[PDB]
């Protein structure tokens, strides 16, 4: 990992493998109708989530969501990213690794928001908060 | 390399993610904890591991870590319910003797000192607590330490001395010790190098070196340089200074949540969010000021989800245990 497999070598497990799946559209449909915490509109209507800002590889159990807060000082950015995390956690099989990040350059505190969203320990503690989980479920539920 | 990491047993028991495993000091028993708020004690009967006792109702929220006293009679459990519980067998059945409170938020980690007379905890409230252990229900707070600026992930006592190391979301590792004259606990050093969260820390046998693992996908080897050292490292505050003498990069795809340095073999094991367990060994010719650590074997699909913890058996050389978000515990044998 990290540094790629030396180009001269092929993973033996991979060779045998080479010897229906989730796509960007399906992921977009799962999150496009999440509601904004403060406004009666969807993340799609607010340009917070977009299909082209989604990356996924089913075989490698990985999905990456870039989201764009409505303003560079948005105080709801972590809650929005967390609601995306919860939606994809429920809908996708548990093998999937979900990464949720602020679109580069679109939030004054993107590094600190990304770090929180990527900390599975702190996310797990947050989702044990009955109040927070209730607010998140409110946002997620489509109408 | 020519080394091999062989799977010997796969165990489940818990419902949901399993955060920690901890060997009993004698190596034929271990404990595990997880999301389901239970502690399971496993024992070896023949060639089969199974749950011997379950400790429920000790915590109202996720149990993040458990550690055995060095005498093996006490178990400490750190929980997201902002408490640490101490368990022991006096009736023949594990029971909760006491509950240590005081942290504002989730307790992330617990650690016993070498003598078993000191207990350390750390929390998302950015603090490290040190307790003196005087009885089954006798605990006095000796220090409340606030140098860290973010959530504190791990605390680990030095294997020989009453030195405490702590690793933090603020990307640093800190060292604590009693001030000689008045015995107040203070911060002795700050280890700066990692560019993201430090999840794991473990000393080598004699405690003169430390290995750390981070969200930045590297592990680092730190060496201690004491005042008057031959190497010429400056010790301005007349304190022991730790310097990063080796970084192992490009070997991990995602966050490294745990690292364990075997006191019997000197091997280093890592638990990674890319599902891989990797084993490292120091090179024969490596210099003490610029050591080289090579990966001798790996199991990149060790689990089906993130590996949360790896722990070398303290008695059985080369035996490793891991646990994972996939709800499994696995016991391995490494051969060089
Ligand atoms: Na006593």
């Amino acid at each position: 990992g990290g540094r790629p497999t030396e180009i001269e070598n092929i993973n033996p497990n991979v060779y045998d493998r080479i010897k229906d799946p989730f796509d960007k559209r399906e992921i977009f449909d799962l999150i496009r109708n999440i509601n904004d915490p403060e406004h009666p509109l969807t993340l799609e209507e607010l340009h917070v989530v977009q299909e082209d800002l989604i990356r996924i590889n089913d075989s490698q159990n990985s999905v990456h969501i870039s989201f764009t807060p409505t303003i560079p000082h948005c105080s709801m950015a972590t809650l929005i990213g967390l609601s995306i995390r919860v939606k994809l956690l429920r809908s996708l099989p548990p093998r999937f690794k979900v990464t949720v990040e602020i679109t580069p350059g679109t939030h004054a505190s993107e590094l600190a928001v990304n770090k929180q969203l990527a900390d599975k320990e702190r996310v797990a503690a947050a989702l044990e908060n009955n109040h927070l989980a209730e607010v998140i479920n409110q946002c997620i539920a489509a109408k | 390399g020519r080394g091999r990491l062989i799977l010997e047993h796969t165990l489940q028991g818990h419902k949901g993610r399993i955060w920690g495993v901890a060997w009993h000091p004698k190596g034929n028993v271990f404990a595990s904890c997880g999301e389901d708020k239970a502690i399971r004690i496993w024992s070896l009967t023949g060639n089969t591991w199974s749950t011997k006792t379950i400790l429920s109702d000790g915590h109202k929220r996720t149990i993040r870590e458990i550690r055995w006293s060095p005498c093996g009679q006490y178990l400490a459990s750190a929980s997201f319910d902002a408490t640490t519980a101490i368990w022991s067998k006096s009736s023949g059945e594990f029971e909760c003797n006491a509950t240590l409170e005081g942290h504002e938020n989730e307790v992330k980690s617990v650690s016993w000192s070498r003598s078993g007379g000191l207990l350390a905890t750390c929390s998302r409230d950015k603090s490290v607590w040190i307790w003196e252990v005087a009885g089954d229900d006798e605990f006095e707070c000796a220090a409340v330490l606030n140098p860290h600026t973010q959530d504190v992930k791990r605390v680990v006592w030095h294997p020989t001395k009453d030195i405490l190391a702590s690793a933090s979301y603020d990307n640093t590792i800190k060292m604590f010790a009693e001030e000689p004259i008045d015995n107040d606990w203070d911060c002795t050093a700050t280890l700066t190098s990692h560019t993201s969260t430090v999840w794991g820390i473990d000393f080598d046998a004699d405690g003169e070196r430390l290995v750390s693992c981070s969200d930045d996908t590297t592990i680092k080897i730190w060496r201690a340089y004491h005042p008057g050292n031959t190497a010429g490292v400056a010790t301005p505050d007349q304190q022991t200074v730790w310097k990063c003498v080796c970084t192992v990069s490009g070997q991990h795809s995602r966050a490294i949540y745990d690292v364990s340095w075997c006191k019997l073999t000197g091997l280093i094991a890592t638990a990674c969010g890319d599902d891989g367990i990797r084993i490292f060994k120091e090179s024969s010719d490596s210099k003490p000021d610029e050591p080289t650590f090579e990966q001798i074997t790996a199991e990149e699909g060790a689990h089906d989800q993130d590996v949360n913890s790896v722990q070398w058996n303290p008695v059985v050389a080369g035996q490793l245990i891991s646990c994972s978000d996939d709800g499994t515990i696995k016991i391995w044998k490494v051969t060089e």
